[PDB]
C-alpha cells in the first residue's frame, strides 16, 4: 500500500513544452467565461452562472467567493479544483500572515502563495496541475486597487481589465474600445455587464449572472460598532434586485 | 486497452478487470455453503482427497472467529486465512471497547470495508475467495456472502465454489419447502445432502465432508464442529438420497 | 585503585596494583588492571571495573579494525581519542574512569595520553591515576630522574604502587609491571604486596614507622 | 504497481546526456531575451518582456528582475513560478548568512548554493528540474563587480557580458564585437539597449516591453545603490540612445 | 504474458503467474522424502553438489528440539523462513513455556508466505518445504508450498523426480504407518522410497541425508558415516 | 520495465542472473586448498602500462586467519569487505574468540538477497574466501551474489574459470604440499590469461594456521615463477 | 521518498546507467595528470567557444581538497561539485578524529566510495564524472597520483588523462614516459603536461590551465604568460 | 582550566593563558596550551568544564577551516566571532549545554587593525580593548583601567601583561603555574617563549 507514486507526472517533451500544463490551459478555455475590470475607485469581477440543471439551486453554488474583508476570486475552468484552492487560499491568509502581522495580507502577497500552491501541483510526486484560471481582484491601504490573474503554471500578471474562458477572445477586445485610466466604478460595472451579454446566449438576469466589487467599505456589513479603525469590508456582492435596475438603463 | 493490467483502474464500461479476474479464481475452488436455520446457522464445504497420503479429518478448512461466528470460502486458501486473520483482529478491537461480543452486521462491514480498500490501489491485489460467514447474537442469526469486490449481503441460504449452481438450486427448494423454518439438526443433514449433490461438478477425486453450526438451543449461541456420531448419521442421510 | 605510567631515557614504565572494591570490602586481590590492546599499545584501569573493563576491550576492536582498514598500526593519540571521543557522549550519564593509554609508534615515539570519564585528554610523561594517585605521586616526583636506567625505572615504579598499596586503604593485592621499547611492551611480572613489602623493608632500610 | 506511469526525471541517454535538462533548455530558448554586462563602474540588466497587452498594468508589474539582497539582483529567463520558489530560497540563504557572520554574503557563494539546489533536482528524487535560467548582478569587496550564469543543469559561470533566453546565440555575437573592458556604466546601458533592439522579435523596441536596472557605486562615496527603472525612466533612457 | 510482471497482477482466467514461477524453481530442486509413522517421523534428502571438487548442499535444517524441515528450490529463502520458524518456537517456550504446536508452525508459514503475494515490490518465496515435528498430538509431517498451502500428510515428497517416490509410498501406505518402536525400520522404507526416484546416480556415502524426530528421540541429522548403514 | 525482484518461467530471479554475466567478465581468481594451508591468486589485469600495478587491490585481509580474493565488479566487494571485517571482529568482541571461516562466509551471503524495490541491485561479485580455524580446518568458500555459498577443495573464477576448473579437476588430489600448490595455481593463471605472466600482473597469498594471511611480496612470486618454468622444462 | 532501481544490470550483464555516465565523463574537456620525482602536475583543457568569460570569477577546473591535496576532473561541473564538498569535509572530519591529515589514497578511497554507493542506491543515479587526485602523504616526498571514475574502481598512475580526446593525449604519454626515469625537475614535469595537451587543445592561449603541487603543502597555479612561455618555447624546437 | 586573559593593543592582540589542569587535590600537569589557531590570523583561547573546552575549541577549529578551503578565503574576526557566539547560542537551550567561555584574538587583513573578542556560554558577546574570563577579571580590569592607554607598542603591552599576572600570582587562592603568551598581529601568530 501507501503512496508509491513519489515521483514528477509533469515532464518536458523535447520540444520543451509542459503537456500537462497545456492540457490543463485547455480544460480552462472550455470554461465558463468570466472577467475583470479595474476603475479609479473600485474593482469588479463577473461571471455566467451555468446552471446544471432547472431543479438546482444556483444561489447555493457561488462561483464569486470573498478571501479576505478586501479580497475576492473568480475563475474559469473546473469548479471543484476551484472550490479547493479557495478553501487553502483562506486558511494560507491567515497562517502564513495574519497570525504573524495582525493584519490582512495585501492582493499581491495573496496572490503569491495562490500561485506558490498551484506550482507545486505542476512539480510535486503523484499529482496533476490544478485545471482552473483565477482572477483575483483586491484592496490594501499602501497599494490601492489591483487585479490579478493566475494560471495552472503560477505565473500571475496585474491587469487593468481582462477575460478569461469560453469567449475571452473577443471579451478582450470589446475591453479594449471602452476602457480608460478616467472610469468610475458605476461606469465599470456598465461595461462589465455590456461584455458580458455578448458571451452568454440564453436568460440574461440577476438570476443567472453573478458578480462583486471591491469598492468603498461598508460600515453596515461589519457587524459591530465601537472601533473607529475598523470601517467595514470593501468587497461586496451585488444582489439579483441590485443587477437588473441597472439592466433597464443598458 | 490495457485497462485490466492494473488494480484500481476503471475500464470505459465503468468496470474494474482485476476484480472480476480474481472471481474467477474463486469459480475455480472446491465448493462451501451456508445454511440460515430457525435459530442459527449451518456451515459445510468440499474437501478433495487428491491422494491415500492424506490425513483423514486433520486438514481443517471451517474457521472460528471470536466464540460466535464461523467463516468458510472458496478460492485461494491462503487469502482466506489473511482475511480471518483480520477478523479476528477486528472483532478483539470492537469486544476490548464496547464489551459486548461483535454483532453479525457489525463483523459483516468490517471485513467489507477491509476488502473493498484492496480495489483501491494499484499497489494491491484484490481477493481471491469469497467467505461465507455468520452466526448468532443479541437479535439472532445471521448469515453472510462476501465477494472480491467487497459486496456482501445477508441470505437465507449461500453457496460458492465450482459446484455453486447446483447448491443454488438445491437451496432454493429448501426455502419454497419450509416457509415457517428449518431447524438446526435438519438443516446439518441437509448441509450433508447438498455437498454430495455438488460433488457430481468435481468428481474425479472422492471427498471428504466437513460441517459446523451454531445453534441457540443445540450449541448454546456458540460455534462448534460436527463430528462422531452426528456426522456419520448425517453422511448416512446423503448415501440413501444420491441413491 | 593506583596505577602510573612514566616516560624516560629507555621508554616508558607501566605500573598498577591489583586490588577491587565495594564500599569497605575488599572483593578481589587479583584483578589485572592492565589491558593488552597489541604488541605496542597498553591501556590502565581506574574508576568502574565494568566501564573500564567493558570500553577499553571495545577499544581494542576499534584498533584491530583501524589496521585491517589501513593496512598500518594506530597511532597512541588516534587511540586516546577514539576513547575519549566515545566517553564524551556518554558525559553526564554517570560513567567512571580514569584511564592511560601508552605505546610506541614510529611517528611518535614513547607517548602517554590521559583520558577520564569527564571527557579530559591530556598528553604527558608523568601520570598517576586512582584513590591512591597522590601516595604515588610523592614517592614518584621526588625520585624522579629522566636519565634513569631501565633496572632503576622498574624499580621506581614497582617503589610508587608499594608506597600507594601501604597508605591507600583501597589499593593493595599485588603489583603488575611492564616496560614499552620501541620493539613493543615486556611484562615484568606479578609482586606480592605480602611478600614484596618486608624484602623492601629489609634490603632498603625503608618503612621504619611499621612494626619490624 | 505505480512504475508503470514513470517517467524516470533523472537518468542518462545513451549518448551520456540528461533528457530533461536538454529539454528543459528548450523551452528557456523560447523565453523573452535578458542580458546582463558588467562595466568597470557598474553593472546593466536589460529584459524584454514576453508579448505585451495594452491593457496590461505595466508600472506595478515585475516579472524578469528580480532583487535577493541590497547588493545582488537577478534576471530571469523561463517559467516565472519556478523562478520565485528558486528566489524566495536565495533572499532566505542570504539571510541566514548575514545572521550567522554578520557581513553581507559574498555572490558566489549564494549562486553556489542556489546552483546546488538545481543540481539536486537531476541527480536524485525523481522530480522534474526547475525550468529557469538566471542572471546573477552583483558586488561585494573581495571581487567587486561580479556577473554568473546558472541554469538547470546546476553549473554556473562567470561573465563579463552575457545573454540568456531567446535569440542568445546573434546576442551574444554583437556583445562581443562592440564590447571592450576600459567600458563605462552609461555606455554599458546603450550597449544593452543596442543588442535587444536588433534581437528582438517585435516590430520597434518600446518603454512598455522592457526591464530595466543598473548597480553602481553612484551613491554618495564607497556605497552601492540598486536602480530599478520606471516606465517613464526607461522611456527617457530609450529617447536618449536616439531609439525611439 | 502480459500479466507476469508483478505477484500484484491476477491473470485473466485468474492466476498468479509470479507464484506460478516460483513453485518451478522447487521442480528443479533436488529431490527429498518425508514420511512418518505413530511413534516417529522422518526425513531423506539427496544432496546436490556442483562439481567433485565441491562440498554438497545441505537440504535439512533443525528448528527446535522437536522440529525441523527439508528444502527443495531456494536456499536462501530456507534460511529466511526456518529462521522465522526459530523465533516462533522460541517465542512460545519463553513466553508460555510451552512446545509450539505443529500445525501452528504451518499456519505462521502460510500467513508469511500469503503477505509476499498481494503487495507490489515484494515477491513470492521460491521454495518448498517438508515439516517434521513430535508434539502433544503424536508425529507429524506438513508440506509446504510458497503459494501459501500447507497440508497435513503420512507422507510424501517435493523436487524433480518426486512423483516416483509419492506412488511408492502411496502403495506402502498401511505397511509403514505401523512401524512403531522401530527408528532404523521406518529409515530404511524412506531409504527404499527416495531410491524410486534416482537416475543414473546411486545413494553413497556423502551424497544421503537423514533426519528422525519421535516419542523418545530428539531432531537429529545423520549425514557421512553415520549413513553407511542404510546403503 | 519490470520489477527488480520478478521470477524468470524457469524458476530464476532476473537480476541474480544477470549478476552472474558480469562477474564472466571479471579478471580470473583461483584457489586451492591443502592439509598445510590455502592458496590464493589472481589475475591483475590493468588496463594501461601507465597504470601504477602495486595499486591494484583483489587479494584483501579480512581477519588474521581468513583472506579473501575478488573477480568482477570489484567496487561492489568494498562494502562486502567491510561487513566481513567488522563481523569478524565483532564476534571476537562477544564471544573472546576466531569466528568460523564458514560462519563469516553466511554472514557476507546474507547481504545478497538485500535488494529489491534494501539496496537497488545485487552485487556484480564474487568472493573466494579462504581461512582456517580449529574445528573444520582449512577452508575455502565460493560466495556468490545469489546468496549462496560452497565448500571447495580448489576454485577458480572468473573469465577463465571453466578452462582452469577442469584443469583442477585432473591436478588436485589430497595429499598436496603446498608448494605443490602455489606452483599449481601460476601454472593454472598463465594458461588462461591474456598477456604473459609475470610478477607484476599476478598476485599470490596464502594462510597458514601457523603465520596466519599473507600477501606475497613480488620478489617471493618471481622466484616461484622460475621455479615454474625450470621444472616443466625438466620433462 | 523516490525508491525506483535506476542502475540495474541488462542481460548481457552490463550496468548501462553506469556506462552512460562514463559518456559523459567522454565529452568533458581533458585533463590530465602527470607525477615526477619531486613533483606532480595537473593540466586542464578550457574550451574557446566562450568569449565574453569573467576568469576572475569563474570556477576553476581544479580544487584544493586540503592544503596538501588537489582534485580535477572531468565530466557534469555540477555533479563534480557534491564530490568537492563531501571530500572537504571528510577531510576535516580526519584531522579532527586521527589528529593527521588525509593520505592520498585514503582520501581517493573515500571519494571512490561514494561514486560506487550512487551505483547501487535506489532513486539517485551514478554521478558523471571521473576524478584525478594527486598530492603528497603528511611528512613524505613521494609523489602520488590517482584515478577514480563513475562505477567506483580506483588506481594509482605514473600519468594519466581523462575527458575528450584522452585516448590521443594517453597515446603520448604511453610512448613519452620513462618509468626507469620520471621528469626530474619542475619544469620537465610541466613541459611533458603541456606538450600532451598541445596534442589535443588548439591554440594555447587562454585554453590551457596548469597547477604545480610540491612537498608539505606547496600548490600554486600558474598564469597566462607562464604557461604562454612553455607553448613559445615548444613550437621552436618543433620546427626542425 | 581557570585564567585566560586578553590585551588589545596599537598593532596587535596579545592573550595569555594558564598552563595548570587540576583535577581533585592533584595537579595532573603544568604546560597545558589552552588555546587553538582558528586561521592564520585569529586565535581563540579558552576555559569551562572538563572535556566542553577542548571539544568546542576544536569543533570550531574544523568549521573555520572547512570554510577557508571552500573559499580559498580568510574569514574576518569579526565574522569568526560572529559563528562562535551563534554556536554558543544554539548551545545554551540543548539538552545539555557547552560549558565553555572564550576569548577571539585577531588581526583584520582588509582593516589594517588588531581585534579583540569576549564571549562567554550564554552566548554574551562583546568587542574590548582588553578582556578576561572568571575571576581573573576582579583584579585584572581595575588594574588595566589604570595603566592601560589605546596607542601602546607590543613591548608595552607585554610589560602590562607581566603586572596582570604578577597580581594574580600574589592575591590568588590556586597556583595555575603561569602562563603560555601569544601575539596576533599583521604577520600572524607566534609564541613567546620566555615568559
Ligand atoms: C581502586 C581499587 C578503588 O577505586 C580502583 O579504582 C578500582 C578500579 C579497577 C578494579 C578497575 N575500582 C574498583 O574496584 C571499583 C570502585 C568502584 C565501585 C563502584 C562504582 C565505581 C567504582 N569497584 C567496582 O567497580 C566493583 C567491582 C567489584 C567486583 C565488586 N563493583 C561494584 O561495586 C558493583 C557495580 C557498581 C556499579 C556501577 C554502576 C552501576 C551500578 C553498580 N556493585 C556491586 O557489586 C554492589 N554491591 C557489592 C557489595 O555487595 C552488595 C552489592
Amino acid at each position: 500500500m501507501t503512496d508509491r507514486y513519489s515521483f514528477s507526472l509533469t515532464t518536458f517533451s523535447p520540444s520543451g513544452k509542459l503537456g500537462q500544463i497545456d492540457y490543463a490551459l485547455t480544460a480552462v478555455k472550455q470554461g465558463v467565461t468570466s472577467l475583470g475590470i479595474k476603475a479609479t475607485n473600485g474593482v469588479v469581477i463577473a461571471t455566467e452562472k451555468k446552471s446544471s440543471s432547472p431543479l438546482a439551486m444556483s444561489e447555493t453554488l457561488s462561483k464569486v467567493s470573498l478571501l479576505t474583508p478586501d479580497i475576492g476570486a473568480v475563475y474559469s475552468g473546473m469548479g471543484p479544483d476551484y472550490r479547493v484552492l479557495v478553501d487553502k487560499s483562506r486558511k494560507v491568509a491567515h497562517t502564513s500572515y495574519k497570525r504573524i502581522y495582525g493584519e490582512y495580507p495585501p492582493t499581491k502577497l495573496l496572490v503569491s502563495e495562490v500561485a506558490k500552491i498551484m506550482q507545486e501541483a505542476t512539480q510535486s510526486g503523484g499529482v496533476r496541475p490544478f485545471g482552473v484560471s483565477l482572477l483575483i481582484a483586491g484592496h490594501d491601504e499602501f497599494n490601492g486597487f489591483s487585479l490579478y490573474q493566475v494560471d495552472p503554471s503560477g505565473s500571475y500578471f496585474p491587469w487593468k481589465a481582462t477575460a478569461i474562458g469560453k469567449g475571452s477572445v473577443a471579451a478582450k477586445t470589446f475591453l479594449e474600445k471602452r476602457w480608460n485610466d478616467e472610469l468610475e466604478l458605476e461606469d465599470a460595472i456598465h461595461i462589465a455587464l455590456l461584455t458580458l451579454k455578448e458571451s452568454v446566449e440564453g436568460e440574461f438576469n440577476g438570476d443567472t449572472i453573478e458578480l462583486a466589487i471591491i469598492g468603498d467599505e461598508n460600515p453596515d456589513l461589519l457587524g459591530y460598532t465601537g472601533i473607529p479603525t475598523d470601517k467595514g469590508p470593501r468587497f461586496r456582492k451585488l444582489t439579483s434586485q441590485e443587477i437588473n435596475d441597472r439592466l433597464e438603463a443598458l | 486497452t490495457g485497462y485490466d493490467l492494473s488494480n484500481s483502474v476503471f475500464s470505459p464500461d465503468g468496470r474494474n478487470f482485476q476484480v472480476e479476474y480474481a472471481v474467477k479464481a474463486v469459480e475455480n475452488g472446491t465448493t462451501s455453503i451456508g445454511i440460515k436455520c430457525n435459530d442459527g446457522v449451518v456451515f459445510a464445504v468440499e474437501k478433495l482427497i487428491t491422494s491415500k497420503l492424506l490425513v483423514p479429518q486433520k486438514n481443517v478448512k471451517i474457521q472460528v472467529v471470536d466464540r460466535h461466528i464461523g467463516c468458510v470460502y472458496s478460492g485461494l486458501i491462503p487469502d482466506g486465512r489473511h482475511l480471518v486473520n483480520r477478523g479476528r483482529e477486528e472483532a478483539a478491537s470492537f469486544k476490548k471497547l464496547y464489551k459486548t461480543p461483535i454483532p453479525i452486521p457489525a463483523f459483516a462491514d468490517r471485513l467489507g470495508q477491509y476488502v473493498q480498500a484492496h480495489t483501491l490501489y494499484n499497489s494491491v491485489r484484490p481477493f481471491g475467495v469469497s467467505t461465507i460467514f455468520g452466526g448468532v447474537d443479541k437479535n439472532g442469526a445471521h448469515l453472510y456472502m462476501l465477494e472480491p469486490s467487497g459486496s456482501y449481503w445477508g441470505y437465507k441460504g449461500a453457496a460458492t465454489g465450482k459446484g455453486r449452481q447446483s447448491a443454488k438450486a438445491e437451496l432454493e427448494k429448501l426455502v419454497d419447502h419450509h416457509p415457517e423454518g428449518l431447524s438446526a439438526r435438519e438443516a446439518v443433514k441437509q448441509a450433508a445432502k447438498i455437498i454430495y449433490l455438488a460433488h457430481e461438478d468435481n468428481k474425479e477425486k472422492d471427498f471428504e465432508l466437513e460441517i459446523s453450526w451454531c445453534s441457540l438451543s443445540e450449541t448454546n449461541g456458540l460455534h462448534k464442529f460436527v463430528k462422531g456420531d452426528l456426522l456419520q448419521e448425517a453422511i448416512d442421510f446423503a448415501q440413501k438420497e444420491i441413491n | 585503585t593506583t596505577t602510573l605510567a612514566f616516560r624516560f631515557q629507555g621508554g616508558i614504565i607501566v605500573a598498577v596494583d591489583s586490588r577491587a572494591t565495594a564500599g569497605n570490602w575488599v572483593a578481589s586481590q587479583t584483578v589485572k588492571k592492565v589491558i593488552e590492546i597489541n604488541p605496542f599499545l597498553l591501556g590502565t584501569m581506574a574508576g568502574g571495573v565494568a566501564d573500564c573493563q567493558f570500553w577499553e576491550t571495545w577499544l581494542g576492536s576499534q584498533c584491530r579494525l583501524h589496521e585491517l582498514r589501513e593496512k598500518e598500526r594506530i597511532s597512541v593519540a588516534a587511540a586516546s581519542k577514539i576513547l575519549s571521543n566515545l566517553v564524551y557522549q556518554y558525559k553526564g550519564a554517570g560513567l567512571s574512569m580514569g584511564t592511560m593509554i601508552c605505546g610506541y609508534t614510529r611517528k611518535e615515539g614513547p607517548t602517554i595520553y590521559y583520558v577520564d570519564s569527564d571527557g579530559t585528554r591530556l598528553k604527558g610523561d608523568i601520570f598517576c591515576v586512582g584513590s591512591g594517585q597522590t601516595f604515588a605521586y610523592g614517592v614518584l616526583d621526588s625520585n624522579y630522574k629522566w636519565d634513569l636506567s631501565v633496572e632503576d625505572a622498574l624499580y621506581l615504579g614497582k617503589r610508587s604502587i608499594l608506597a600507594a598499596a601501604h597508605r591507600d586503604a583501597y589499593s593493595g593485592g599485588s603489583v603488575n609491571l611492564y616496560h614499552v621499547t620501541e620493539d613493543g611492551w615486556i611484562y615484568h611480572g606479578n609482586h606480592d604486596v605480602g611478600e614484596l613489602f618486608w624484602k623492601v623493608k629489609e634490603e632498603e632500610g625503608s618503612f621504619n614507622n611499621v612494626i619490624g | 504497481g505505480s512504475r508503470r506511469y514513470d517517467s524516470r526525471t533523472t537518468i542518462f541517454s545513451p549518448e551520456g546526456r540528461l533528457y530533461q535538462v536538454e529539454y528543459a533548455l528548450e523551452s528557456i530558448s523560447h523565453a523573452g531575451t535578458a542580458i546582463g554586462i558588467m562595466a568597470s563602474d557598474g553593472i546593466v540588466l536589460a529584459a524584454e518582456r514576453k508579448v505585451t497587452s495594452t491593457l496590461l498594468e505595466q508600472d506595478t508589474s515585475t516579472e524578469k528582475l528580480y532583487k535577493l539582497n541590497d547588493k545582488i539582483a537577478v534576471a530571469v529567463a523561463g517559467l516565472t513560478a519556478d523562478a520565485e520558489i528558486l528566489i524566495n530560497t536565495a533572499r532566505i540563504h542570504a539571510q541566514n548568512y548575514l545572521k550567522t557572520y554578520n557581513e553581507d554574503i559574498p555572490v558566489e557563494i549564494l549562486v553556489r548554493r542556489l546552483s546546488d539546489i538545481k543540481q539536486g533536482y537531476t541527480q536524485h528524487g525523481g522530480l522534474r528540474p526547475f525550468g529557469v535560467s538566471f542572471i546573477y548582478a552583483g558586488y561585494d569587496d573581495r571581487y567587486g563587480y561580479q556577473l554568473y550564469t546558472s541554469n538547470p543543469s546546476g553549473n554556473y559561470t562567470g561573465w563579463k557580458a552575457i545573454s540568456v533566453g531567446a535569440n542568445t546565440s546573434a546576442a551574444q555575437t554583437l556583445l562581443q564585437m562592440d564590447y571592450k573592458d576600459d567600458m563605462k556604466v552609461d555606455d554599458a546601458i546603450e550597449l544593452a539597449l543596442k543588442t535587444l533592439s536588433k534581437t528582438t522579435d517585435s516590430s520597434a523596441l518600446t518603454y512598455d516591453r522592457l526591464e530595466f536596472a543598473t548597480i553602481r557605486k553612484g551613491a554618495n562615496d564607497g556605497e552601492v545603490y540598486q536602480k530599478i527603472f520606471k516606465p517613464q525612466e526607461i522611456k527617457d533612457i530609450l529617447v536618449k540612445t536616439g531609439i525611439t | 504474458n502480459n500479466y507476469d510482471g508483478d505477484t500484484v497482477t491476477f491473470s485473466p482466467t485468474g492466476r498468479l503467474f509470479q507464484v506460478e514461477y516460483a513453485l518451478e524453481a522447487i521442480k528443479q530442486g533436488s529431490v527429498t522424502v518425508g514420511l512418518r509413522s505413530n511413534t516417529h517421523a522422518v526425513l531423506v534428502a539427496l544432496k546436490r553438489n556442483a562439481d567433485e571438487l565441491s562440498s554438497y548442499q545441505k537440504k535439512i535444517i533443525k528448528c527446535d528440539e522437536h522440529m525441523g524441515l527439508s528444502l527443495a528450490g531456494l536456499a536462501p529463502d530456507a534460511r529466511v523462513l526456518s529462521n522465522y520458524l526459530r523465533q516462533q518456537c522460541n517465542y512460545s517456550s519463553l513466553v508460555f513455556n510451552r512446545k509450539l504446536a505443529v500445525e501452528r508452525a504451518g499456519h505462521l508459514l502460510c500467513d508469511k508466505a500469503q503477505k509476499n503475494t498481494q503487495s507490489y515490490g515484494g515477491r513470492p518465496y521460491g521454495v518448498g518445504l517438508l515439516i517434521i515435528g513430535y508434539d502433544k498430538s503424536g508425529a507429524h509431517l506438513l508440506e509446504f508450498q510458497p503459494s501459501g498451502n500447507v497440508t497435513e500428510l503420512y507422507g510424501t515428497a517435493i523436487g524433480a523426480r518426486s512423483q516416483g517416490a509419492k506412488t511408492y509410498l502411496e502403495r506402502t501406505l498401511d505397511t509403514f504407518i505401523k512401524i512403531d518402536g522401530n527408528p532404523d525400520e521406518l529409515i530404511k522404507a524412506g531409504v527404499e522410497a527416495i531410491s524410486q526416484s534416482l537416475r543414473d546416480e546411486s545413494l553413497t556415502v556423502d551424497n544421503l541425508s537423514i533426519a528422525i524426530v519421535g516419542k523418545d528421540t530428539p531432531f537429529t541429522i545423520y549425514d557421512g558415516e553415520a549413513v553407511a548403514k542404510y546403503i | 520495465d519490470r520489477g527488480v525482484s520478478t521470477f524468470s518461467p524457469e524458476g530464476r530471479l532476473f537480476q541474480v542472473e544477470y549478476s552472474l554475466e558480469a562477474i564472466k567478465l571479471g579478471s580470473t581468481a583461483i584457489g586451492i586448498a591443502t592439509k598445510e594451508g590455502v592458496v590464493l591468486g589472481v589475475e591483475k589485469r590493468a588496463t594501461s602500462p601507465l597504470l601504477e600495478s602495486d595499486s591494484i587491490e583483489k587479494i584483501v585481509e579480512i581477519d588474521r586467519h581468513i583472506g579473501c580474493a575478488m573477480s568482477g565488479l570489484t567496487a561492489d566487494a568494498r562494502s562486502m569487505i567491510e561487513h566481513a571485517r567488522t563481523a569478524a571482529v565483532t564476534h571476537n568482541l562477544y564471544y573472546d574468540e576466531d569466528i568460523n571461516v564458514e560462519s563469516l562466509t553466511q554472514s557476507v551471503c546474507d547481504l545478497a538477497l538485500r535488494f529489491g524495490e534494501l539496496m537497488s541491485r545485487p552485487f556484480g561479485v564474487a568472493l573466494l574466501i579462504a581461512g582456517h580455524d580449529a574445528d573444520d580446518g582449512y577452508q575455502l568458500f565460493h560466495a556468490e551474489p545469489s546468496g549462496t555459498f560452497y565448500r571447495y577443495n580448489a576454485k577458480a573464477i572468473g573469465s577463465g574459470s571453466e578452462g582452469a576448473q577442469a584443469e583442477l579437476l585432473n591436478e588436485w588430489h589430497s595429499s598436496l604440499t603446498l608448494k605443490e600448490a602455489e606452483l599449481l595455481v601460476l601454472k593454472i593463471l598463465k594458461q588462461v590469461m591474456e598477456e604473459k605472466l609475470d610478477e607484476n600482473n599476478a598476485q599470490l597469498s596464502c594462510i597458514t594456521k601457523q603465520d596466519g594471511f599473507k600477501i606475497y611480496d613480488n620478489e617471493k612470486t618471481a622466484e616461484l615463477i622460475k621455479e615454474l618454468k625450470e621444472k616443466e622444462a625438466a620433462e | 521518498g523516490y525508491d525506483r532501481a535506476l542502475s540495474i544490470f541488462s542481460p548481457d550483464g552490463h550496468i548501462f546507467q553506469v556506462e552512460y555516465a562514463l559518456e559523459a565523463v567522454k565529452r568533458g574537456t581533458c585533463a590530465v595528470g602527470v607525477k615526477g620525482k619531486n613533483c606532480v602536475v595537473l593540466g586542464c583543457e578550457r574550451r574557446s567557444t566562450l568569449k565574453l568569460q569573467d576568469t576572475r570569477i569563474t570556477p576553476s577546473k581544479v580544487s584544493k581538497i586540503d592544503s596538501h591535496v588537489v582534485l580535477s576532473f572531468s565530466g557534469l561541473n555540477a555533479d563534480s561539485r557534491i564530490l568537492i564538498e563531501k571530500a572537504r569535509v571528510e577531510a576535516q572530519s580526519h584531522r579532527l578524529t586521527l589528529e593527521d591529515p588525509v593520505t592520498v589514497e585514503y582520501l581517493t578511497r573515500y571519494v571512490a566510495g561514494v561514486q560506487q554507493r550512487y551505483t547501487q542506491s535506489g532513486g539517485v543515479r551514478p554521478f558523471g564524472v571521473s576524478t584525478l587526485i594527486a598530492g603528497f602523504d603528511p611528512r613524505d616526498d613521494e609523489p602520488k597520483l590517482y584515478q577514480t571514475e563513475p562505477s567506483g574502481i580506483y588506481s594509482s598512475w605514473s600519468a594519466q588523462t581523462i575527458g575528450r580526446n584522452s585516448k590521443t593525449v594517453r597515446e603520448f604519454l604511453e610512448k613519452n614516459y620513462d618509468r626507469k626515469e620520471p621528469p626530474a625537475t619542475v619544469e620537465e614535469c610541466v613541459k611533458l603536461t603541456v606538450r600532451s595537451l598541445l596534442e589535443v587543445v588548439q591554440t594555447g592561449a587562454k585554453n590551457i590551465e596548469i597547477t604545480v603541487v610540491k612537498p608539505d603543502s606547496d600548490i600554486v597555479a600558474l598564469s597566462s604568460e607562464e604557461i604562454n612561455q612553455y607553448v613559445t618555447q615548444i613550437e621552436q624546437e618543433k620546427q626542425e | 582550566m581557570d585564567i585566560i586573559l586578553g590585551i588589545r593593543v596599537q598593532d596587535s592582540v596579545i592573550l595569555a593563558s594558564s598552563k595548570a589542569v587540576t583535577r581533585g587535590i592533584s595537579v595532573l600537569k603544568d604546560s597545558d596550551d589552552k588555546t587553538r589557531q582558528l586561521s592564520p590570523h585569529t586565535l581563540m583561547s579558552f576555559a569551562g568544564e572538563a572535556g566542553d573546552t577542548v571539544q568546542f575549541a576544536e569543533y570550531i577549529q574544523a568549521n573555520i577551516q572547512l570554510y577557508s578551503i571552500r573559499e580559498d578565503y580568510e574569514l574576518s574576526p569579526q565574522a569568526v566571532s560572529s559563528f562562535v557566539r551563534q554556536e554558543l547560542a544554539k548551545s545554551i537551550r540543548s539538552r545539555r549545554p557547552y560549558q565553555v567561555n572564550v576569548l577571539i584574538g585577531g588581526y583584520d587583513k582588509k582593516k589594517n587593525k588588531p581585534e579583540l573578542y569576549q564571549i562567554d556560554y550564554l552566548g554574551t558577546k562583546v568587542e574590548l580593548p582588553y578582556g578576561a574570563h572568571g575571576y581573573s577579571g576582579f583584579y585584572t580590569f581595575s588594574l588595566l583601567d589604570h595603566h592601560y592607554r589605546p596607542d601602546m607598542t607590543t613591548e608595552e603591552g607585554l610589560d602590562l601583561l607581566k603586572l596582570c599576572v604578577q597580581e594574580l600570582e600574589k592575591r590568588m587562592p590556586m597556583d595555575f603555574k603561569g602562563v603560555i603568551v601569544k601575539i596576533v598581529d599583521k604577520d600572524g601568530i607566534r609564541q613567546v617563549d620566555d615568559f
